[PDB]
DNA sequence: CTCAATTGGTCGTAGACAGCTCTAGCACCGCTTAAACGCACGTACGCGCTGTCCCCCGCGTTTTAACCGCCAAGGGGATTACTCCCTAGTCTCCAGG
DNA sequence: CCTGGAGACTAGGGAGTAATCCCCTTGGCGGTTAAAACGCGGGGGACAGCGCGTACGTGCGTTTAAGCGGTGCTAGAGCTGTCTACGACCAATTGAG
């Protein structure tokens, strides 16, 4: 059998953003399917990138398990994503900020 | 003294710990819902749900103070920096 | 249908006398809202009411009588939401008959303007409302002496900060 | 049972492809099939907004690729579109 | 006790030091909490909206999501 | 419909709606006719959006009481309903 | 020609109401008579506001001319106000807001 | 001459105080209209004054309560005297200093503490308070009409 | 007849235009590496809205930015100017 | 200090007056002939040459009224709490930090 | 299991971008009268030193009430069928942007 | 002048709130050893204030461009009405979630 992920190269699915994108656009539209191959590789290219960077520290700790945390880092230590993820990761926390101003004495 | 307090910060940014309450926690909430309308229900996830955006929240919040502590050579926060900080964003008092 | 001037809620029904062309001022009857074909008339008498509103110059009065003012026809039409509460109109107008001392003063809901001011009874625990301008009349005192600590109101948040930086700059 | 269909195992799918020897739970999940659903919806209102103003009705292949432009820089949008291509020129190619 | 008295001191402290907060002043832990009530008196007052915008009397994990996302911090959780 | 400049004629017209010793200028209209079309905009646009997480799909009257409570706030929530009531029991054969 | 405003009196026009909101369909929608009836009555109300204290900030100067800086005392002036128009007012000027450490 | 602080109208005149450099505010006196010769320092403050009073509403903040002030001064030349406060009110003409006839009661507030009982004379463009208890004695008639207002 | 060929417009931009835009939210004095550190988050500003301007012309099929793509590009810095259509 | 005076005026009365003086008058600071000199060096970036109208300069020089007041407020009210009354360049990443801008 | 994705009917009425009318793009270099910006030498208040009020770190003692396991009444979740009286489609009158 | 709901009509397909699946929430009692409140020694914060550096405030000198529009080349919107090709909704194969 046949279908429209197979003949692109796409693991996203090509009917399912093709009906979302009929609710959203006012009036009938007419979305097509050239309008949803464009649209699925984005957001799985956005998927595929946050699980590569979360991986990336994730054998430095020798866990086998994925972990909540380590997403937290790969979006908030990149100045790529931070500044478009405006959100933030619930139960993952923040980064280690390290100063100079945490001594007795003042510095 | 300071190096007490210098471990403690690692060992809270390492490990996300629950350091909300849950049954103490819920009260407060539903002392405020009873307010506006009575008989209402809610559920055991809303709770977590909640916690886990108040969490960072504090952290949030906590942070935009501290940060204004290093310019003006100060280790101490003080509550008028908060009603200062806050009218930047737009939440003011 | 020429030119409409009186206008009342009747029952949550906004009525319009419409002016007969050609007829006195006593045959002017109350024409309801059901077979009409005026798209214009409707908007263009409003463009002139608002203005009757606003031309109050701080409340105009002189010595000689002769300047009733007043809200509206009907106190806010029907639905009214302050000074009483649950809606409706005044479905208890007594307490003033008795004549007793209040207990004490507490708070309320907040709005902006016109605040529920509700007043205690000794004894029994009886709420009640007063919204009537004769009650202020022949008792002018019990008014007077129960404004005293109902709203809680320190002074503006941005007047506050400035008085409190002057105690650590220098 | 007609519920709302949510992307549970469709970052599995892909994960065991690249990384077999990994295994993910019940509670970061959810996390990431919020995310996917948060950031279509914004695509989706900006691609609706920009067909009212302009009298058009039918989603064409320049509005998904406004939507990359604008939302991310052009610090990270370069190689999205030269990824994006080639989907498209395999497509029209052959079966 | 009574329910305003549920946020403690340690509480305050085990959270504030998460960020980078050497000293914890005394007022802290009386002026957070008239904070914490106006933070969360804007979910209240969205929750009961939502619950009686469907017709219904259980506030569920569902809609907390969506009144989050109007108030700029948005959260991830259980859809959305 | 879909046109930029749909208002024209009521813009014009109003001139007895402020005080007589007074008149509009040609730069203080447009600040004042886009004022009420942003907040038109995302009302229409706040009304598609609430439905479908309620699984609703008509916009009945009681679909734009709740965008109200939502956009204004609590000290000035109650002011609305005393407006919206009277255009609710004007309108006969509805009850 | 009754349509809907002769069964609702209303300042704004009752029928450029419905206009734009027959456009969001969103799938199998429906349009109700009652929502845009419901939603000019917060405009009107809206656009009053404003109107009145553009009308009561002038009582002076008795000028024929209105001056965009006088419109912006309405809304930098209500706090309730200010904090619901997210958007930036065209135009300069702000609030004199004098404080005793600066004198 | 930097910006005008205190102003006020007494005797149908209105005195605008001379900020002096280098002093304080007890180190400036008063000067008539007629001797002054700044024509840009009238506009400016004109158009300060009108805003300064424009945003004061909405409950504002409260003042020194249980406080007559005048309410029978005294004889013998009640005038002239020595200085009130700092403020834009205090030394202001209250009625006992001109003795004109009120007109009407504006002001409406609802705060912690008593009515606001802002008397407005005739011919005048500010106003002070009043008596509760003298009020319903001399012309009984304003308090009634003022509360069936709205 | 397009564009002029203008280079090195930084050495251009008015000096005391920036100390009398300051003047109007209250500030006192001001330091002189102002001047230097201003045009350093003004470039950076500016670029959000002119990579976004362009991007509304070219996805309306246009080459001139008109008097609509201007509230487009303001409306999602949060800005949403008026006076400009709707 | 006066205008017919050998000595010149202290530091403390005329950055004094320039902030009221600001506050009757309704005037654009911005320039127009040497801020359209940057736009264009900007917009000849890696794009092909294009073409403005009257209105898009218009438009930028009112947004960028309410946008650096705004920010010079917030510096202003910062610079109190440090003990100080200069505003300092280095102020400006620490402000932009809380608003949610990086630096 | 269920009820989503799919291929490829077929002439519906969307869209690409030529040509035309007559706006206001922005070159060359006209005039009026106050802005740009060099670097004098007055006297503001930088952020170092170190005075001295009554803050709050570290981690004792042992109250108050964190949150653990596991009772069992009957709230009201989130649907699936029936059949009320909502207001689309789209003809062609004589209103309005 | 322009160019689309209005009104009559009677199809399409949703709100109201009945029925009833199969396991949550909340009031309640009993009781481990978490981390609760109060306020002890003596670390080194905050605030008040003396002394006098660095490099800003505030006019004048000398430009060579700032502002309004002065005049006129040949690019630039939107409107019009041809031809063109994407993918509405339809029935029903045979496999993902």
């Amino acid at each position: 059998a046949v279908s429209r992920s197979q003949r692109a190269g796409l693991q996203f699915p090509v009917g399912r953003i093709h009906r979302h994108l009929k609710s959203r656009t006012t009036s009938h539209g007419r979305v097509g399917a050239t309008a949803a191959v464009y649209s699925a590789a984005i957001l799985e290219y956005l998927t595929a990138e946050v699980l590569e960077l979360a991986g990336n520290a994730s054998k430095d700790l020798k866990v086998k398990r994925i972990t909540p945390r380590h997403l937290q880092l790969a979006i908030r230590g990149d100045e790529e994503l931070d500044s478009l993820i405006k959100a933030t990761i619930a139960g993952g926390g923040v980064i280690p900020h390290i100063h100079k101003s945490l001594i007795g004495k003042k510095g | 003294p300071g190096t007490v307090a210098l471990r403690e910060i690692r060992r809270y940014q390492k490990s996300t710990e629950l350091l909300i309450r849950k049954l103490p926690f819920q009260r407060l909430v539903r002392e405020i819902a009873q307010d506006f309308k009575t008989d209402l229900r809610f559920q055991s996830s809303a709770v977590m749900a909640l916690q886990e955006a108040s969490e960072a929240y504090l952290v949030a919040l906590f942070e935009d103070t501290n940060l204004c502590a290093i310019h003006a050579k100060r280790v101490t926060i003080m509550p008028k920096d908060i009603q200062l900080a806050r009218r930047i964003r737009g939440e003011r008092a | 249908v020429e030119k409409v001037l009186d206008r009342r809620v009747v029952k949550g029904q906004v009525e319009y006398l419409l002016k007969w062309k050609g007829f006195s001022e006593e045959h002017n009857t109350w024409e309801p809202e059901k077979n009409l074909d005026c798209p214009e008339l409707i908007s263009e008498f409003m463009k002139k009411y608002k203005k009757m509103k606003e031309g109050e110059n701080n409340k105009p009065r002189e010595k000689s009588e002769s300047n009733k003012r007043k809200s509206n026809f009907s106190n806010s039409a029907d639905d009214i939401k302050s000074k009483k509460k649950r809606e409706q109109s005044n479905d208890i107008a007594r307490g003033f008959e008795r004549g007793l001392e209040p207990e004490k003063i507490i708070g309320a809901t907040d709005s902006c303007g016109d605040l529920m001011f509700l007043m205690k009874w000794k004894d029994t625990d009886e709420a009640d409302l007063v919204l009537a301008k004769e009650a202020n009349v022949k008792c002018p005192q019990i008014v007077i002496a129960f404004y005293e600590e109902r709203l809680t109101w320190h002074a503006y948040p941005e007047d506050a900060e400035n008085k409190e930086k002057e105690t650590a700059k220098s | 049972k007609t519920r709302k269909e949510s992307y549970a195992i469709y970052v599995y799918k892909v994960l065991k492809q690249v990384h077999p020897d990994t295994g993910i739970s019940s509670k970061a999940m959810s996390i990431m099939n919020s995310f996917v659903n948060d950031v279509f919806e914004r695509i989706a209102g900006e691609a609706s907004r920009l067909a009212h103003y302009n009298k058009r009705s039918t989603i064409t292949s320049r509005e998904i690729q406004t939507a990359v432009r604008l939302l991310l820089p052009g610090e990270l949008a370069k190689h999205a579109v030269s990824e994006g291509t080639k989907a498209v020129t395999k497509y029209t190619s052959a079966k | 006790r009574d329910n305003i008295q549920g946020i403690t001191k340690p509480a305050i402290r085990r959270l504030a030091r998460r960020g980078g907060v050497k000293r914890i002043s005394g007022l802290i832990y009386e002026e957070t909490r008239g904070v914490l009530k106006v933070f969360l008196e804007n979910v209240i007052r969205d929750a009961v909206t939502y619950t009686e915008h469907a017709k219904r009397k259980t506030v569920t994990a569902m809609d907390v999501v969506y009144a989050l996302k109007r108030q700029g911090r948005t959260l991830y959780g259980f859809g959305g």
